[PDB]
């Protein structure tokens, strides 16, 4: 409503919203530590 | 000799509370909190569980938080799979923290936990806070390893660097870097990590927590905060909130955009200026004024009134059961003392004196 | 012997929650108490 057919700026719209970006990134900027995997894998005739 | 076991133990517990200093504290918080949510929490020390006792009470720390803080700001993060997530943004709202833990209380706890990711993304959280706010991490830990993708040690140079300063309540034991990180980031004093003995002690760690943290002297961060004090209206029919656009009955007058907002204390959404009432500045006058400690009167000297000055209760007839108030030296009892010193914050005496 | 070896995506994952749902609600269903001992 405010971006596409009003005409605001899409720069000045996500000044104010620079917390939900920062947030969202960091959802799937970070990764889990080193730790031995094949230990953990069990094979568990098939 | 048991009632005087009982009597030296309150004055040893009144020995801490006897040096009360006008410390000066940060009023305006920015406080992050990150519970752990990983196996380490499954075990059943803690009756049920570690998750739900910690959960139930980090409802009860949110309700009293905003309650003696009500110009402060809360996030909550929650360490699962190894990765932190990100469960309710810093907001000066108490029920939407409230409705993000409940949720939080269903899901069970797996993986490992990382203090790095939680600690990494409690930095960008607290980026956007004003240079006079106190930004402030309280960590529940509960895991004895730590699991983590890059160097804690750099992580925690950069929370010195950005004045952050980070509060850990352990579950089992001491953990080396924990220590450190409280050490470190709180200039080299090492009464911010705490390891609870019971439920009990559990309770008034969260408790403490409530209090603002006393500021060092050379951290100096003095300035004025342009705030604004609405009018409540009464108004005949609904009308769209300014911060939800939703129809509301009332709500207060923003004084510099006539926006109306639905609660307090909140930013204006549209000059982003803070609201507050005169309430709630009152809150925290008891934080820079501190009522001085009283003293046990011996009974060697005579007394003043054989009943209280505030509740006109008898005073058991060894140890004198008064106690008196340098200020107005007028005698209180026992239960006097408790309720005047927490819930009050202003002695009786002194008010009733004239000057 | 033989290893069998199964890879798990996202979606299978979501189907293997709701696999253990239906699951329960059959074992539920079938361990329903008789309606003699229910009053
Ligand atoms: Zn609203
Ligand atoms: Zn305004
Ligand atoms: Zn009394
Ligand atoms: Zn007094």
């Amino acid at each position: 409503e405010t971006v596409i057919n009003a005409g605001l700026p899409p720069s000045e719209f996500w000044s104010t919203r620079i917390p939900l970006l920062r947030a969202f990134a960091l959802s799937t900027s970070q990764k889990v530590g080193p730790y031995n995997v094949l230990s953990t894998i069990k094979p568990v005739n098939k | 000799a048991s009632l005087v076991a009982s009597i030296v133990e309150a004055r040893k517990k009144r020995t801490a509370k006897k040096n009360i200093t006008p410390y000066q504290r940060g009023i305006i918080r920015s406080l992050i909190l990150t519970l752990d949510c990983s196996e380490a929490m499954l075990e059943k020390d803690l009756r049920p569980n570690r998750h739900a006792m910690i959960i139930q009470y980090a409802i009860d720390f949110v309700h009293e938080f905003f309650d003696q803080n009500p110009i402060s700001q809360m996030g909550i993060i929650i360490m699962r799979n190894g990765l932190a997530q990100l469960v309710s943004q810093v907001s000066g709202n108490p029920q939407d923290h409230i409705d993000a833990l409940k949720s939080i209380r269903k899901q069970e706890p797996k993986g490992n936990p990382s203090l790095q990711n939680a600690l990494e993304m409690a930095r960008g959280l607290l980026l956007p806070v004003p240079a006079h706010c106190t930004r402030e991490v309280l960590i529940v830990f509960g895991s004895l390893s730590t699991t983590d993708p890059g160097d804690i040690h750099q992580t925690i140079d950069s929370l010195v660097s950005e004045k952050i300063r980070v509060k850990v309540l352990g579950l089992s034991a001491q953990v080396a870097i924990c220590k450190e990180l409280c050490k470190a980031t709180n200039y080299g004093d090492e009464s911010f990590y705490k390891i609870l003995l019971d439920e009990t002690h559990l309770k008034e760690l969260f408790n403490e927590a409530v209090t603002p943290l006393p500021v060092n002297k050379i951290n100096k961060g003095f300035t004025l905060v342009k705030m604004g004090f609405p009018t409540r209206i009464f108004e005949d029919t609904p009308t769209f909130c300014s911060c939800h656009s939703k129809l509301v009955y009332g709500g207060y007058f923003c004084p510099n955009c006539h926006s109306k907002v639905c609660s307090l204390p909140t930013v204006c959404p549209c000059c982003d200026l803070m609201l507050i009432l005169s309430t709630h500045l009152a809150r925290s006058y008891h934080h820079l004024m501190p009522l001085k400690t009283f003293a046990e009167v011996p009974t060697t000297e005579k007394f003043r009134s054989e009943d209280c000055f505030s509740c006109q209760s008898r005073f058991p007839i060894l140890t004198s059961s008064r106690y008196r108030c340098e200020d107005c030296k007028q005698e209180f009892c026992v239960d006097c003392d408790v309720f005047i010193h927490e819930i009050l914050h202003n002695c009786p005496g002194c008010e009733s004196k004239p000057v | 012997a033989t290893l069998h070896i199964n890879i798990t995506t996202a979606s299978d994952e979501v189907a293997q929650r709701e696999l253990q749902e239906r699951q329960a609600e059959e074992k539920r269903k079938q361990n329903a108490v008789p309606e003699w001992h229910k009053q």
